[PDB]
């Protein structure tokens, strides 16, 4: 059995004109390229200590992905993607203790196409500050997964939800956490 | 050190 | 906006066996989730995976320089990048934080679930075992499985169904590549009487 797998995974999506270029090691992201800024974005700061990647090279690849998509769309007689809705799980990073800083993780899994709206809610209200997210991460079945993160101070007063919208769903999907 | 990029091949316009 | 969508993916994959003793390179092209054409270094040329890829396999295989480049990828790309990344990927080892607690505050001599929460570890390979007074418990053990946090750490919660009695000592044991010596965490039933 194999010990390790490194994947350079890319996609291009019409009519959104959205693309992605990333490297994966055993299911975790090494980096992706921010193609608006033409910048290599390391998943953990420490990874850029020694390693480098020429971000401009990703733009060339994405241009080929676009051209290929145009061809494949014609070859398929405009057969569009079938929406596959996500499975969503809310987790904490560590066992929760009152007034001990922690992190809520919203794990959005097994979906396509790679277009999703994810909103953290505190007592029903969108939380914009302190949140972070990953790009779309490839799966071995060629669907996607994604993580969103919210640092928080646990209390008995607050409740949280991850709200996920996707074309495959019949309504917004809410996954709840409270103490 | 520099991470190497794999090139994408271009489909036949056919 | 519910216009139809069209997705192209490409995955350039490097599979490593016994360090870098054996490497397999795959150049894989997808329309939506459907792989249509693939170069496999074990084959040495492109092959159509579905009929959508037939025009490409023929066209690319007719380009000698193109094939020569793909056939060298196991070294120019796979072994090269393994070497670049090795210290912070292959050799990443992050030691687990282990917490043991009863799932609910319950008096002794009643059913409870004892939780062994193993957090923040890397890589994913791990064994978590429960013991009751030094005897390993195999039945009544339920887990979350391995959970990826997305930040190059994992967690797992491994629960033991039990009816604890005064004086018993339960132990969660973890085996993981980060350890240089054994990792055990005890819960004494007399500490929560």
């Amino acid at each position: 059995k194999e010990e390790h797998v490194i994947i350079q995974a890319e996609f291009y999506l019409n009519p959104d004109q959205s693309g992605e270029f990333m490297f994966d090691f055993d299911g975790d992201e090494i980096f992706h390229v921010d193609m608006a800024k033409k910048e290599t974005v390391w998943r953990l700061e420490e990874f850029g200590r020694f390693a480098s990647f020429e971000a401009q090279g990703a733009l060339a690849n994405i241009a080929v992905d676009k051209a290929n998509l145009e061809i494949m769309t014609k070859r398929s007689n405009y057969t569009p993607i079938t929406n596959v809705p996500p499975e969503v799980t809310v987790l904490t990073n560590s066992p929760v203790e009152l007034r001990e800083p922690n992190v809520l993780i919203c794990f959005i899994d097994k979906f396509t196409p790679p277009v999703v709206n994810v909103t953290w809610l505190r007592n029903g209200k969108p939380v914009t500050t302190g949140v972070s997210e990953t790009v779309f991460l490839p799966r071995e079945d060629h669907l996607f997964r994604k993580f969103h993160y919210l640092p928080f101070l646990p209390s008995t007063e607050d409740v949280y939800d991850c709200r996920v919208e996707h074309w495959g769903l019949d309504e917004p999907l809410l996954k709840h956490w409270e103490f | 050190k520099r991470i190497a990029k794999a090139v994408n091949e271009k489909s036949c316009n056919c | 906006d519910t216009r139809p969508r069209f997705l192209e993916q490409v995955k350039h994959e490097c599979h490593f066996f016994n360090g870098t003793e054996r490497v397999r390179f795959l150049d894989r092209y997808f329309y939506h989730q459907e792989e249509y054409v693939r170069f496999d270094s074990d084959v040495g040329e492109y092959r159509a995976v579905t009929e959508l890829g037939r025009p490409d396999a023929e066209y690319w295989n007719s380009q000698k320089d193109l094939l020569e480049q793909k056939r060298a990828a196991v070294d120019t790309y796979c072994r090269h990048n393994y070497g670049v990344g090795e210290s912070f990927t292959v050799q990443r080892r992050v030691y687990p934080e282990v917490t043991v607690y009863p799932a609910k505050t319950q008096p002794l001599q009643h059913h409870n679930l004892l939780v062994c929460s193993v957090n923040g570890f890397y890589p994913g390979s791990i064994e978590v075992r429960w013991f009751r007074n030094g005897q390993e418990e195999k039945t009544g053990v339920v887990s979350t499985g391995l959970i990826q946090n997305g930040d190059w750490t994992f967690q797992t919660l491994v629960m033991l169904e039990t009816v604890p009695r005064s004086g018993e000592v339960y132990t969660c044991q973890v085996e993981h590549p980060s350890l240089t010596s054994p990792l055990t965490v005890e819960w004494r039933a007399s500490s929560a009487d």
